[PDB]
């Protein structure tokens, strides 16, 4: 079908009781609800082929599924853990194995809401040796100090977002490799030629996309509530 | 049709060369076979399947394989690696006349032809404060790997590997910086293998 699931990301605290919902338009029998891990593939959680009709996959400890409707799968994760961190996918087949895939629910479980932290974002600026030695100009931002590992990295140059001469880090570090709450930190690099660094008309934005809590969620702390929001960085060309 | 196996987490290919993804299956009755691939930030998409029609089933963008039954396999092949293909491939089978089954995945990593290697360590500046900086290690070829750190106070990234379209220009880079007051760009990069012709400027 147009298979859509909800919601696209979300975060919990460990305990909660928490639902993702797949809806189809075709009306396939067979629906599908799968995890993925690094590493470790898709693996099957549940599957249902009518609303009568629900099979365990490999993995089906901590998940419960209703097929509530010809339409409808819906998986929750009974008391949410921490391993239950992942990438979740729903798929509906017709009788001959076309899958359709909905676009995916990111979802990370968290402890302690408390350790949740936006990141800062910084832009450093190219180096002249480089301008010199190359003529191209490289910019790399960095966001750090963030909490949970759920972000998106973009550029921004005049206004609209680029993809060309870009190379952000698949993966963020720990900032504390040897605490399970580590905070994280992420790169990247935009590189131009030096022309158009040199510019000062020219306009450069790293912006983060941070996914944390929600309005709904207690705040207890001083520091500011570290709500899903975006935070950049930016720079101007120059000529010196 | 119980399990599929792909060889190896991660695997690399020379841009311009022949890609090669493996994956065989056991099953003792012929399986429908799938290649699918995830573009970083996405989902799955469909490349080619096996369907018990042509046993050399052809894609998407010269992708192509053969099933071979007598080795059990369906390994997933392109002429030519481009910059473009690096991504994550799954290989999958019909399992139980119901449901696909996922292999663990192979995430191709493609390395740039490098013609006029020029590595070297450059430092950035912050844009509001000339205090903090960054290390900048870059445009080095595909002999060189950069090691993770020593110092637990001094960070180091994965080799990163930016296409610079508007001048069809492609390069490595790593970054690395510290609060440490001990800490310089010629010392950063110190635990990884550089060339013994790396650019160090004053």
């Amino acid at each position: 079908a147009d298979v859509t699931q909800t919601p696209r990301n979300r975060i919990t605290k460990t305990g909660k009781r928490i639902m993702l919902e797949c809806s189809q338009t075709k009306g396939h029998d067979r629906m599908y609800w799968y995890r993925q891990d690094p590493g470790l593939g898709l693996r099957l959680i549940y599957y249902s082929f009518d609303v009568k009709d629900i099979n365990k996959g490999e993995i089906s400890d901590g998940y419960s599924v209703s097929r509530q409707a010809q339409a409808k799968f819906s998986l929750s994760l009974e008391s949410a853990i921490p391993n239950q961190t992942a990438l979740y996918f729903c798929a509906t087949s017709d009788e001959s194995y076309g899958y359709t895939f909905g676009s995916g629910t990111r979802l990370t479980v968290v402890e302690d809401l408390n350790k949740v932290s936006p990141p800062e974002v910084a832009v450093f600026e190219p180096s002249e040796a480089e301008i010199s030695h190359t003529q191209k100009a490289t910019l790399v931002c960095l966001a750090t100090g963030f909490y949970p590992d759920h972000v998106e990295l973009s550029w921004w140059v005049n206004g609209k977002e680029v993809h060309s001469g870009v190379c952000t880090d698949p993966q963020p570090l720990k900032e504390q490799p040897a605490l399970n709450d580590s905070r994280y930190s992420l790169s990247s690099r935009l590189r131009v030629s030096a022309t158009f660094w040199q510019n000062p008309r020219n306009h450069f934005r790293c912006q983060v996309q941070f996914y944390g809590l929600s309005e709904n969620d207690e705040w207890t702390q001083d520091r500011a509530k570290p709500v899903t929001q975006i935070v950049s960085a930016e720079a101007w060309g120059r000529a010196d | 049709a119980q399990s599929v196996t792909q060889l190896g987490s991660h695997v690399s290919v020379s841009e311009g060369a022949l890609v090669l993804l493996r994956c065989n299956y056991s099953s003792s009755v012929p399986p429908y076979l799938f290649w699918y691939v995830q573009y970083p930030n996405q989902g799955l998409q469909l490349l080619l399947k096996y369907t018990s029609a042509a046993t050399l089933v052809k894609g998407i963008n010269g992708f192509e394989a053969e099933f071979k039954k007598s080795e059990t396999s369906f390994h997933l092949t392109k002429p030519s690696a481009h910059m473009s293909d690096a991504a994550e491939y799954f290989c999958a089978v019909s399992e139980q006349d119901d449901k696909i089954i996922f292999g663990k995945g192979t995430r191709l990593h493609i390395l740039p032809n490098i013609q006029n290697p020029d590595p070297a360590v450059y430092q950035l500046r912050d844009s509001k404060s000339s205090d903090k900086s960054v290390c900048l290690f870059t445009d080095f070829d595909s002999q060189t790997n950069v090691s993770q750190s020593k110092d637990s106070d001094v960070y180091i990234t994965d080799k990163c590997v930016l296409d610079m379209r508007s001048m069809d220009f492609k390069s490595n880079s790593a970054v690395a910086w510290s609060n440490k007051s001990d800490f310089a760009c010629a010392n950063a990069f110190n635990n990884s293998i550089i060339p013994e012709d790396t650019f160090f400027p004053s």
